[PDB]
C-alpha cells in the first residue's frame, strides 16, 4: 500500500491511498501486460473469527461475495481549519492506517507539531486484537513503565507506516514532510 | 485546541516549504512527476493521476494498475468528495473459496494463488476523477510513466530492498514476472536499470484508447486469459462490469476542525472520526505527547473502534452500516467514560458497542 498527497497553486487538494495489498500482491503479472496483480480478496473475512494477514477479523459484514468489495482501512484525509484545507494525509500500513493517520492529526492539531514534527514523531497502536499496545522505538522508559503498570501490553515492534503529508497555511504557503520510515521518498513543490 | 504551528528555525525537524504547488509521495521520481504536472499548468487532480501512473512503474510494490484504492478530493471552493476505486470481488467469487477441505481459511490461496486477486479499479479510479475534475487529457498524465516504462529507470535503495526481501517470496514464481524483476537469477539491484517493455504497452494502449482498455481490450483479454489458463475467477465479464464510485466522505468535528476521510468499503473514516469524538472529551494538549496518560487514553480509545470495526463495517452496497451511531458524539462519551486513566480493560471484557440508543 502507498499513499500520497498533493496540492496545487489554486488551493485544490487530493489525497490517493492505493494498494496491490501485500509488497508486489501476489507477485503474478497478467500475460504479456506487465501489470502485477493484487491480492486484496486476502481483506476480506475468509471465515467468521479467522484473522488475516493484518490481524484484522470479522463477519457477515466483510465476508467475501460475488461483486463485493472487500473492506479496506485506507484512510486518505483531509483536515479543515478556519473554513480551509489545512491538512492532506494518509498512509499506508493495513490495520495500522487509521491510528497512525489518527496520530498525524492529533499531533497537528492537539500538540501543535509542525507537519514535520508530526511526521518524524514515534507512533503507538493498539487493535484490540491481538491485544497488545505496539510501540516504535522513541518513546521513554519511563513511560513505557507506567503503561505496563496500567495494564498495558507494551510490544516494542517495526517502525509503522509512511505519511507522505502537506499542510496549508491561511496565506497559502504550502509546508510538506515526507516519513522517514521510507528511504527514497520525497515533498517537493515550487 | 492551543495555537498551531507550521515551523520554525528553531524546530529540530523541518518541513519542505513551497509557495505554489506541492507533492508527497513515497518515490522521488513520482513526486518530480507530480510537481513537473503542476508546474505545467495541470490542477491537483491532473497531477495526482499522473504520479499514481508513474507509481504503478516505479513503485511496484504497491503503486498499480493491477490493484484499487480511494481518493479524496477537496476543491478550492470546499467541495469534498470521495472516490471509491476498490476492487470488486469476482461474479463466480463464494464466500467459502479460501477454506481447505477441513474448513480451515487457506492463506496461500488468498495471498499467492490467481484467486486471491479481486477486479481491478486504478483505472477506472483514475479516469472517472480525471475526467469530472481533472483538466488534461488522460494521455498527457500517462506519458511521464509510459516513458519510465519504456526507456527504464535506476533501481534505488527502496526497490533493490523490497526485491530482494518480499519479491523474493512470489515474483520468480512465475515466468512473466521473472522475466521483468529478476535477471541473471537474482532479484534486480540497486544501480540496475529496469526497463518494463509490456508496462510501456499497455500505458500506451491506454492512453490512447481510454480506460476501455484495461476494462474491455486488450489488456482485459490478457486479464482473463493469465486467470483462465491458471485457475483464477476474472473474466471479462467481470472486468466489463466494473466501476469506480463517487460516494460521500465520512466526517467528523475535533475542537473546531473539521476532518474528511474515507466512508465504507474503507472502515479508516468513521473510526477515526469515532476516536477523535472519544478523544475530545479529554484534554490532550495538557497530558502532551509521548506522556504516558495521553497514550494510556488513546489506546482505550482505539480499543472500542476495532471492536467495532470487526462488527459493523463491511461494503455499503451490501451491508447497512451504522454510521451514525458510531460517529455520534453521545456514543462516543459513553466510550469516555469507560476509560480509566490509571487502568487498561482487557481486549476480552470490551465487545461491539449497543448501537441502538443511538440510532
Amino acid at each position: 500500500t502507498t499513499h500520497y498527497s498533493v496540492v496545487d497553486k489554486d488551493g485544490n487538494a487530493v489525497a490517493v491511498t492505493y494498494t496491490l495489498n501485500t509488497t508486489f500482491g501476489t507477485g503474478i503479472v497478467a500475460g504479456e501486460s506487465g501489470i502485477l496483480l493484487n491480492n486484496q480478496m486476502d481483506d476480506f473475512s475468509a471465515k467468521p473469527g479467522v484473522p488475516n494477514v493484518y490481524g484484522l477479523v470479522g463477519g457477515d459484514a466483510n465476508a467475501v461475495g460475488p461483486n463485493k468489495r472487500p473492506l479496506s482501512s485506507m484512510s486518505p484525509t483531509i483536515v479543515v481549519k478556519d473554513g480551509k484545507t489545512w491538512l492532506v494525509t494518509g498512509s499506508p500500513g493495513g490495520s495500522r492506517i487509521i491510528t497512525t493517520v489518527l496520530q498525524m492529526v492529533v499531533n497537528s492539531i492537539d500538540y501543535g507539531l509542525n507537519v514535520a514534527e508530526a511526521t518524524n514523531a514515534p507512533r503507538f497502536h493498539h487493535q484490540w486484537l491481538p491485544d497488545e499496545l505496539r510501540v516504535e522505538k522513541g518513546f521513554s522508559p519511563d513511560t513505557l513503565k507506567l503503561l505496563e503498570a496500567k495494564g498495558q501490553k507494551v510490544a516494542l515492534k517495526e517502525a509503522m507506516g509512511s505519511t507522505q503529508s502537506i499542510m496549508v497555511g491561511p496565506d497559502g504557503e504550502l509546508y510538506g514532510a515526507s516519513d522517514p520510515r521510507s528511504v527514497d521518498d520525497l515533498t517537493a513543490g515550487y | 485546541a492551543p495555537p498551531v504551528s507550521y515551523g520554525v528555525e528553531e524546530d529540530v525537524f523541518h518541513p519542505v516549504r513551497a509557495k505554489q504547488g506541492m507533492v508527497a509521495s513515497v518515490d522521488a521520481t513520482a513526486t518530480q512527476v507530480g510537481v513537473d504536472i503542476l508546474k505545467e499548468g495541470g490542477n491537483a487532480v491532473d497531477a495526482a493521476v499522473a504520479v499514481g501512473y508513474a507509481l504503478a512503474v516505479t513503485h511496484p510494490q504497491a503503486g498499480n494498475l493491477g490493484g484499487g484504492g480511494f481518493m479524496l478530493i477537496r476543491s478550492k471552493n470546499g467541495n469534498t468528495t470521495a472516490i471509491d476505486f476498490r476492487e470488486m470481488a469476482p461474479a463466480k467469487a463464494t464466500r467459502d473459496m479460501f477454506l481447505d477441505d477441513q474448513g480451515n481459511p487457506d492463506s496461500k490461496k488468498s495471498l499467492t494463488s490467481h484467486l486471491a486477486s479481486g477486479t481491478p479499479g486504478t483505472v477506472a479510479g483514475f479516469s472517472l476523477a480525471l475526467d469530472k475534475y481533472g483538466t488534461m487529457p488522460l494521455n498527457k498524465v500517462v506519458q511521464p510513466a509510459f516513458k519510465l516504462a519504456r526507456d527504464g529507470f535506476i533501481v534505488n535503495d527502496a526497490l533493490a530492498d523490497d526485491l530482494k526481501t518480499y519479491g523474493s517470496e512470489v515474483l520468480p514464481n512465475h515466468e512473466n514476472s521473472k522475466a521483468i524483476f529478476w535477471k541473471e537469477g537474482e532479484p534486480l539491484k540497486k544501480g540496475d536499470t529496469l526497463v518494463q517493455a509490456n508496462l510501456a504497452k499497455s500505458l500506451e494502449m491506454i492512453a490512447e484508447n481510454g480506460p476501455d482498455e484495461f476494462y474491455k481490450g486488450t489488456i482485459a483479454e490478457q486479464i482473463a486469459q493469465e486467470m483462465q489458463k491458471n485457475g483464477g475467477l476474472i473474466t471479462k465479464e467481470d472486468l466489463a462490469a466494473y466501476k469506480a464510485v463517487e460516494r460521500t466522505p465520512i466526517s467528523g468535528d475535533y475542537r473546531g476542525y473539521q476532518v474528511y476521510s474515507m466512508p465504507p468499503p474503507s472502515s479508516g473514516g468513521i473510526h477515526i472520526v469515532q476516536i477523535l469524538n472519544i478523544l475530545e472529551n479529554f484534554d490532550m494538549k495538557k497530558y502532551g505527547f509521548g506522556s504516558a496518560d495521553a497514550m494510556q487514553i488513546m489506546a482505550e480509545a482505539e480499543k472500542y473502534a476495532y471492536a467495532d470495526r470487526s462488527e459493523y463495517l463491511g461494503d455499503p452496497d451490501f451491508v447497512k452500516v451504522p454510521w451514525q451511531a458510531l460517529t455520534n458524539k453521545a456514543y462516543a462519551k459513553s466510550i469516555a467514560d469507560q476509560i480509566d486513566i490509571n487502568k487498561a480493560k482487557p481486549s476480552s471484557e470490551i465487545r461491539p458497542g449497543k448501537l441502538a440508543p443511538y440510532e
